[PDB]
RNA sequence: GUCCCUACUGAUGAACUCGUCGCAAUGGUAAUUCAGCUUAGUACGAGAGGAACCGCUGAUUCAGAUAAUUGGUUUUUGCGGUUGUCCGACCGGGCAGUGCCGCGAAGCUACCAUCUGCUGGAUAAUGGCUGAACGCCUCUAAGUCAGAAUCCAUGCCAG
RNA sequence: CUGUCCCUAUCUACUAUCUAGCGAAACCACAGCCAAGGGAACGGGCUUGGCAAAAUCAGCGGGGAAAGAA
RNA sequence: GGAAGUCGGAAUCCGCUAAGGACUGUGUAACAACUCACCUGCCGAAUGUACUAGCCCUGAAAAUGGAUGGCGCUCAAGCGU
């Protein structure tokens, strides 16, 4: 029988995914996301714009 | 009209079909092959139900009915009956019945104006039949053969019954039922006439493995195809069939 | 059923490289000298048995595969010793069998004598000699196994002829129209073109009468010559014309079209009628359509004649180009088969003690009629959309959808998803498509 | 071709290889004698089991002079030993029982003495067809 | 797919025929192998099944 | 889907709960626990043994006479499926369970006067 | 036994961690990728199915489900990380305001003791007009990071567990460009996210757990028996797993008060087994039941994550028919949905009358 | 007739202030086969017979889990029956190294129970494109396409 | 029915983690990680490679045992 | 039966010549047709047959992972002087 790592279960199984499943996910997320986006909105130096320094080795000591 | 079907890969059309002369069921499973041929066979002209009795597909051997109404086993559950009730109309009524003999189907043959059961069922079952199918009911046994529905066909204008029947005993069911009366095989020497053939007064449903001189004697016997098919042609053209099953 | 089941037959380089590369493959190869004397010994031993069951297996598989010309139906017997000269083709078989028998025998001794050896040297020199001397055997039998192979081609490609059914058998002259009447009755493909020998082979074809199924049997031609004298082609057509239970179908040609005479198809119908012993005769007459059979002298209309005057043979007439005929010919020639059939079917089961035969008893049954004695008649009820209803077809541009192509068109077969509530009639059809409430 | 059911969904096995069953038909014959199994899977040390519905090839121990001469294929009817249904329920026969049938899937006897399993009833049309009593 | 830069055309010059046109010889001549390639046969007889498509004549535009 | 009652006990013996048994005559015992399985499997008398519905309206011990007894049936002549019918139907479910329980515990009260 | 489950040593953490997350392209919408859960038991289910191709087709078929009881997730971190020649790096960390003493409990070993002083300093770094730091990292975020997570921890107050220990995880956000998502983490700190908002009904999911402990077992039980690839006895359990491919079959929002009813059965009943969850108690929060068994013991932390890869089977589009929820016992063989089904099985008892 | 070191399997561990959240060098690696529906009684075939790709559904072996349910287990010595004997009798109990019998939850188990087992690139045999050697020709020399359950990785386990 | 096998029952015998206290013997050149090569079917130290991180607990199915040759 | 050079057996000649075999292959039931040998036109300058001698490949291989000493080396860190 053909392996789960046969070239063409895998070519099949790509039209699986780009065909049918894809639009379903596609959908299923759209909706999770406007679910999620709803619930959620439910100088430089010393305004941070301008990012600046915080607060073994790779050279050698000179 | 007689045509040959086969239900995935069974020949045998009798355990998966019920044909009567105002509905017809058929077994539920993967295609729309059957019931594709059943429709074009039946256009609309009756009601076809896709159907299932005790979560099973042989709905031919556990169902049985006539055009007056239609019986099913206690094991049949109650949302199956309702999809029954649903699919056929009113002038139908359909009833289920607590015996022990299950086989429905195998035991209970039945004309829209006669029937004939296994000899061992109940006298309650006896009269709730006579009651909901309004048929006079009989009590026999075919080729000493105590599965009649299994192995008998039978309609208003024919009745197909197992090939190696004796002449007295044909001319015997004969007088009981009133209807003429022709052994034959099914299914290319099957003796399951009733698994391999559903008929009804204007169709057939045979197995694809069903010869032609068979299918020949069930048109002959049944009247249909219109022509003449009066079984006088099984009678008078007999040299087909001595030739064939010889 | 047939005879295309015969395994390939290897040539002689073939089998020794199959043998031997089997022996190579299958079995360790890899002895050292500092073994056991018992374990080299087992070891060659083991490798010089080995190559004599292989051989052994291959040589019984061919002498057992094709058939033996002793159990068949004489046709068949017969049709094989004049197509395969049977004399060459037993002592192909016999060459087989005495080499499978001297394979033994070698493997026999040269295992005693390697069961006597003393030294690897020694065995491995054993071991050479005993698969060699097997090889130069093969290679004896390099022109027994090509002959083989032809024949079972030949035989794989030989059509399946059953010598004990109702049949046509169509014979007659290079020319005379056996391959058109052929492919015009049956679906068999027989060549028709306009030179003498086209059809080089028996063809076989099938017949629908009466819901029967009828044999026709296209043979090459037969040419004026006594029996003896004849080409090996003819005799394919004689030993179809002798050992075939039929009717035979001679075809004559009014016109001189073959380009043999009248009187030489009288002639050949003469020389040949002990052949067409008892089978049932049709002589046809074809080609009217360019001269018809009332076109001709009386006196060939009179040898005709007298030749109907005689036993049962019966003079047909048809056109194998204008197809005027020919089914009356299928109808008339098919219907005296099958009632010559059941007259003898229904002879053979009276005995002449009396006694009924168990299957003509069983036919009788089966052809009986039971019928209610009072004779009355029992009503129906058959719907008028019965019978103002139109019959499907399914080349038809404006049929209905059907259920079988909605689900093609909405999906596959394990896709559909089936409605099973769309035929419930309910008093208000909003109500379907409703969660029936179950359990409270 | 080999007579093994198509689509059989897992179920409980528990007549094995080397038992000791009854028959159901007419044929004649009263127990059979399970010696191997259809469609299984040859593990090392396992005693291969079929359940109903399942292809088993038997010989007969007791009963017709004229069947105890070959070895049959048969399929069993109705297993004692519990198994669930999809429907969850679970079930199990009082005995255990078969039915001679030759490799195309006919029967030879002519009826079935006792029910029949629901799985051997939906897997065999015959024995739909020559069943008193399905559960 | 093709190619870049490929024209394919079905044309009502011959009945069941293909026109694989280009600028790049061997786009054109890979496109064209790629095709024959995909539409071949598997444990057939090859003597007996003769269905494909093939290519018939090889050339320039103008 | 039904809700089944137990062959030995009769309590509910609801899907996936339970194992039920097939003798040779072709009528299902359906037991809802292994108890009432080995019970029966050792022959007691359900009858008999005092935690069974059946030895409880063998002795009295609840009512059998009652309207609100004689409208529950298995039904065998099915129905055609009706919208108000069914929630009709819902709401006397209601008005039935009620009035049972009022009724049993008069029983229950008359009994233990 | 396995030659790839075999370094048979025990899980190092008892959560256990995601270990990958599903491949981000900013085409999607910006969502997040997991969540947590505490198991509760199983229940049984039957369900109207619609498999075309099965012999179980517009049948009812008993199913096995399990309940995973998740209240709401407090989302109170942002990590960013950066793509380097030695992997992935953390470059910086965001927390937010007012961080609970559930996670601050994980912050701590010994809490009782401890002057409970995490992060007030961050704190202070917040209120102090330091906004800017805090913008300033955000920016970094922005404008070096490519993958961003969220910390996120459960609500073991409202789980009823004697734990009062918080769990701490990381949930990759993914579908959208870093700017997007570092919005959308930072428009998310101090809110608790649904899991009904992080996943939905008939979606086959990944849940990551700790497989139950055995101790010191035999061969026997440890390989299914009669150089490192011979059987060997040792620790066997408590086990590191990821189990596929589990459909989940029913989001229940817990205040419905009809958790467990379904169209057929109109029952108002919750999930809630009748008296209680053995071993964990009741799920009065929102549960996940989901088809099959799931890797880990009662009242044990979960991860439920998103199928790395887009679906091959037709059982991952189907819809889920349920009819009716088990609701019986689990401590015996019991046989009642609901305590007004049992009194009126049962009729009034003695206590009942003595009682009244 | 001559209980120890080491390997492997697991389990701890000081030093780096404790703790939380992560990365992934390296090391292992996993899925396997059969059957049924549709294709289709179609292609093909004189006849008898009779496939395949796409789509769908199950089963075998292997592997990892799990206690809804079912079966088994009983020191729940939980409840009941009963044998011998004893505490004057009843009640309530003791002894017979768990007296015996029935049911027996919890827990543990059982393909005796149930759930799950996944995707990219590069190649061999080989089939090619363009094109020299060699004014024909050529899959090869330069360049290059496809292609096996193969190779290497992701998914997975250890860190 | 058995000069056959397996399982259940009984009896006989040997079968036992940690703490307190008490407390041996066998045996012991020194040691103990692997692969190839080390002519004398010889490696444990040598060559050159793999590598290689303190201190311990438990399990143990591998090595640390074998010829002498007509 | 058909066999026209090409299913078979034997010889294989003459003319025309630039050259053409009672024919090297493809093909037909036979033909027909194509093709080879050979010949002429165009092109234009070196070819082509067999051996020999270096280097390289193959010229046979099993089974714990390993060996020009290891790395590594390609107008060499290989080979000859
Ligand atoms: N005019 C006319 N010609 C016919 C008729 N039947 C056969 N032929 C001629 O027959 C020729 C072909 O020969 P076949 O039909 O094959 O005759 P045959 O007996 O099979 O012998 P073969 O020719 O060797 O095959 C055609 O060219 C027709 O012209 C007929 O009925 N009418
Ligand atoms: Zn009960």
């Amino acid at each position: 029988a053909k392996s789960a790592r046969a070239s063409r279960i895998k070519e099949n199984h790509q039209r699986f995914k780009k065909n049918i499943a894809g639009p379903v996910e596609a959908a299923r997320l759209e909706r999770l996301s406007a679910k999620l986006m709803a619930i959620a909105q439910a100088s430089g130096v010393k305004s941070g714009k301008s990012i600046g320094r915080k607060d073994s080795s790779i050279v050698f000591p000179m | 009209m007689a045509v040959r079907a086969q239900f995935e890969n069974s020949n045998e059309v009798g355990v998966f079909a019920t044909l009567t002369n105002s509905y017809c069921l058929v077994a539920l499973g993967a295609s729309e092959n059957f019931y594709s041929v059943f429709e074009a066979e039946l256009q609309d002209v009756i009601p076809i139900c896709r159907t299932t009795i005790a979560g099973t597909r042989i709905i031919g051997r556990l169902t049985a009915g006539n055009r007056k109404g239609l019986l099913v086993p206690t094991t049949t559950t109650d949302q199956e009956l309702q999809h029954l009730r649903n699919s056929l109309p009113d002038d139908i009524r359909i009833q289920r019945i607590e015996e022990r003999l299950s086989a429905l189907g195998n035991v209970i043959v039945c004309n829209d104006h006669t029937a004939l059961i296994h000899p061992d069922l109940e006298r309650e079952t006896e009269e709730i039949i006579a009651d909901v199918l309004g048929v006079e009911v009989f009590r026999q046994t075919i080729a000493d053969h105590v599965l009649v529905g299994s192995y008998m066909a039978l309609s208003n204008q024919g009745g197909l019954v197992h090939p190696k029947t004796s002449i007295q005993d044909q001319d015997e069911l004969s007088s009981l039922l009133g209807v003429p009366l022709v052994a034959g095989s099914v299914n290319r020497g099957s003796n399951v006439i009733g698994g391999g053939m559903v008929v009804n007064d204007w169709l057939a449903v045979t197995g694809l493995d069903t010869t032609a001189p068979e299918l020949s004697v069930i048109e002959s016997v049944f009247r249909l195809g219109e022509g003449a098919g009066p079984g006088a042609i099984n009678t008078s053209m007999k040299n087909t069939i001595v030739e064939s099953f010889y | 059923t047939g005879w295309k089941d015969i395994p390939p037959v290897p040539t002689a380089q073939e089998f020794i490289d199959i043998v031997l590369s089997r022996t190579q493959r299958r079995l360790p190869t890899q002895i050292r000298p500092g073994f056991k004397i018992s374990r080299i010994r087992a070891f060659y031993t083991r490798k010089v048995k080995f190559t004599q069951e292989t051989c052994s297996e291959k040589f019984g598989a061919i002498i057992s595969s094709f058939p033996v010309l002793s159990d068949q139906h004489p046709f068949h017997r017969d049709l094989m010793n004049i197509l395969y000269d049977a004399d060459h083709f037993k002592v192909a078989l016999g060459q087989i069998s005495t080499a499978k028998n001297l394979i033994e025998t070698i493997s026999r001794d040269y295992v005693r004598l390697l069961k006597y050896a003393q030294s690897l040297y020694q065995c491995k020199q054993l071991k050479r000699a005993a698969l060699g001397r097997m090889a130069t055997l093969i290679k004896r039998l390099k022109d027994p196994l090509i002959y083989l192979d032809q024949v079972r081609q030949h035989l794989a490609r030989l059509p399946d002829i059953n010598p004990t059914t109702r049949t046509l058998l169509v014979a007659g002259f290079p020319n005379v129209g056996k391959s058109s009447f052929v492919r015009s009755v049956t679906r068999a493909d027989t060549p028709v073109e306009p030179y003498a020998f086209t059809t080089k082979s028996l063809f076989v074809g099938h017949l629908d009468y009466k819901y029967l199924r009828y044999q026709v049997i296209d043979t090459p031609g037969i040419l004026d010559h006594p029996l003896e004298e004849m080409n090996t082609i003819e005799m394919q057509s004689v030993t179809a014309l002798a050992h075939l239970r039929a009717a035979v179908l001679y075809f004559m040609d009014i016109s001189e079209q073959c380009g043999f005479s009248l009187k030489a198809q009288i002639n050949l119908f003469k020389s040949i009628k002990p052949l067409f012993a008892n089978k049932m005769v049709f002589i046809v007459l074809n080609k009217m359509d360019i001269k018809k059979f009332e076109e001709l002298d009386p006196e060939m209309q009179q040898e005709i004649n007298d030749l109907t005057k005689s036993g049962e043979v019966e003079i047909l007439r048809a056109s194998c180009a204008t197809q005027e005929g020919v089914q009356e010919v299928k109808n008339h020639v098919c219907e005296r088969l099958l009632v010559e059939r059941v007259s003898q079917k229904l002879k053979a089961g009276t005995h002449s003690n009396g006694n009924i035969g168990t299957r003509l008893q069983e036919v009788m049954a089966r052809i009986h009629v039971a019928t209610p004695m009072d004779g009355t008649t029992r009503e129906t009820f058959i719907p008028e959309a019965v019978k103002n209803l139109k019959k499907y077809d399914k080349n038809d541009p404006n049929r209905r959808v059907l259920a079988r192509d909605i689900e093609e068109a909405n999906g596959g077969a394990g896709v559909f998803n089936v409605d099973l509530r769309k035929d419930w009639i309910l008093e208000n059809p909003e109500w379907k498509y409703d969660k029936i409430p179950e359990i409270f | 071709k080999r007579g093994a059911p198509g689509g059989k969904l897992k179920m409980t096995l528990g007549l094995p290889v080397g038992a000791i069953m009854n028959c159901a038909d007419n044929s004649g014959a009263r127990n059979l004698y399970i010696i191997a199994v259809k469609g299984a899977g040859a593990r090392l040390n396992r005693l291969p089991a079929g359940g109903v519905g399942d292809m088993v090839m038997a010989t007969v121990k007791k009963g017709k002079p004229e069947l105890r001469k070959k070895v049959h294929p048969a399929v069993i009817v109705r297993q004692a030993k519990p198994w669930k249904r999809f429907d969850g329920v679970f079930l199990y026969f009082e005995d255990n029982a078969g039915v001679i049938v030759n490799p195309k899937g006919e029967m030879k006897g002519s009826a079935i003495t006792g029910p029949v399993g629901k799985e051997a009833a939906e897997l065999w049309p015959r024995i739909a067809s020559n069943a008193g009593v399905v559960m | 797919v093709m190619a870049p830069g490929v024209e394919v055309e079905i044309s009502k010059a011959q009945k069941d025929e293909l026109i694989l046109s280009g600028n790049s010889l061997e786009a054109v001549s890979q496109s064209a192998a790629d095709i024959q390639q995909i539409c071949k046969v598997r444990n057939k007889d090859i003597r007996k099944f003769l269905d494909g498509i093939y290519v018939s004549e090889k050339g320039n535009i103008v | 889907m039904r809700i089944e009652n137990c062959f030995f006990c009769g309590r509910p013996a609801w899907p996936s709960k339970g194992i039920t048994f097939m003798r040779n005559d072709g009528k299902a015992f359906r037991f809802c626990r292994s108890k009432c399985h080995k019970n029966f499997k050792m022959k007691r008398n359900p009858r008999k043994l005092k935690w069974t519905k059946a030895y409880r309206k063998n002795a009295g011990k609840e009512m059998v006479v009652d309207s609100t007894l004689q409208f529950a049936a298995r039904r065998n002549v099915p129905v055609r499926y009706n919208r108000e019918l069914w929630q009709k139907t819902l709401k006397a479910m209601e008005r039935i369970s009620e009035i049972r329980a009022r009724r049993e515990r008069v029983f229950y009260k008359k009994r233990m006067a | 036994g396995s030659l790839a489950f075999l370094p048979r040593k025990r899980a190092a953490r008892h959560r256990g961690r995601v270990k990958s997350f599903p491949k981000d392209d900013p085409k999607k919408p910006v969502h997040l990728t997991a969540a947590m859960g505490y198991k509760a038991g199983m229940t049984t289910i039957v369900r109207d199915l619609d498999r075309p191709g099965a012999k179980a087709h517009k049948k009812e078929v008993v199913e096995a489900v399990t309940i995973i009881d998740c209240p709401p997730m407090v989302v109170v971190g942002l990590v960013g990380y950066i793509e380097t020649p030695r992997g992935l790096r953390s470059l910086t960390t965001v927390w937010a305001e007012h961080l609970s003493d559930e996670v601050k409990r994980r912050f701590y070993k010994n809490w009782y003791k401890s002057k409970k002083k995490a992060f007030t300093k961050y704190a202070k770094k917040y209120a102090e007009n330091n906004g800017a730091s805090i913008t300033r990292e955000l920016e970094r975020i922005k404008k070096y990071c490519t993958v961003v997570r969220v910390l996120a921890h459960t609500q073991i107050r409202k789980t009823p567990l004697k734990q009062k220990k918080a769990h701490l995880m990381e949930i990759q956000i993914n579908g959208g460009s870093v700017a997007d998502k570092v919005e959308f983490g930072r428009s998310l700190f101090e809110k608790p996210v649904t899991i009904d908002t992080i996943f939905e009904k008939d979606e086959m999911i990944d849940v990551i757990a700790v497989t139950k402990g055995h101790g010191f077992v035999g061969v026997t039980a440890r390989w299914g028996t009669k150089q490192w690839t011979v059987a060997r006895a040792g620790q066997m359990g408590y086990h590191h797993r990821t189990s596929v491919n589990h459909k989940i079959y029913r989001i229940g929002k817990g205040d419905d008060e009809a958790n467990a009813s379904t169209e057929t059965d109109l029952t108002k009943k919750k999930i809630t087994p009748m008296g209680g969850f053995v071993r964990y108690g009741e799920v009065n929060n929102d549960y996940v039941m989901i088809k099959g068994s799931v890797p880990g013991v009662k009242k044990r932390i979960m991860t439920l994550r998103k199928s790395l890869f887009t679906h091959t089977s037709r059982k991952a589009l189907e819809k889920v028919e349920l009819k009716w929820i088990d609701t019986s016992s689990e401590f015996g063989h019991g046989a009642f949905q609901t305590a007004a089904e049992k009194k009126q099985f049962m009729g009034t008892l003695k206590k009942d009358l003595q009682t009244s």
